[PDB]
């Protein structure tokens, strides 16, 4: 079998104050980004729902709120679902995180 | 993520 990562594993992963520590995994969740490519000719793949102002089908016209607080207009790409994991520190925080932030111990 | 570019 492939290996995987559930809830109640003890892991380590980065805490939002950007160090590791120890900590275990709540929940799998899963994240949706949009694709969209931008009239200005550039895309991007990773943007939240949250960033439009279901999802469009490929092709449909929308406006994007940038990171810079101005709003462009775009086509929609298609949606990209990507499996993550909520993990809970010591302090009790808690943070959502992917894959590649999260390193597994042998037992 | 956020990110943009003309690939």
């Amino acid at each position: 079998a492939l290996q995987s990562i559930t809830a109640g594993q003890k892991v380590i992963s980065k805490h939002k104050n950007g160090r590791f520590y120890q900590c275990e995994v709540v929940r799998l969740t899963t994240e949706t980004f949009y694709e969209v490519n931008f009239d200005d000719g550039s895309f991007s793949d990773n943007l939240y729902p949250e960033d439009i102002v279901g999802p469009p089908a490929e092709g449909e016209v929308v406006q994007v709120r940038w990171t810079d607080g101005q709003v462009y207009g775009a086509k929609f790409v298609a949606s990209h679902p990507i499996q993550m994991y909520q993990v809970e520190f010591e302090d009790g925080s808690q943070l959502v995180v992917k894959r590649d932030d999260v390193y597994t111990l042998d037992e | 993520a956020r990110t943009k570019q003309t690939a």
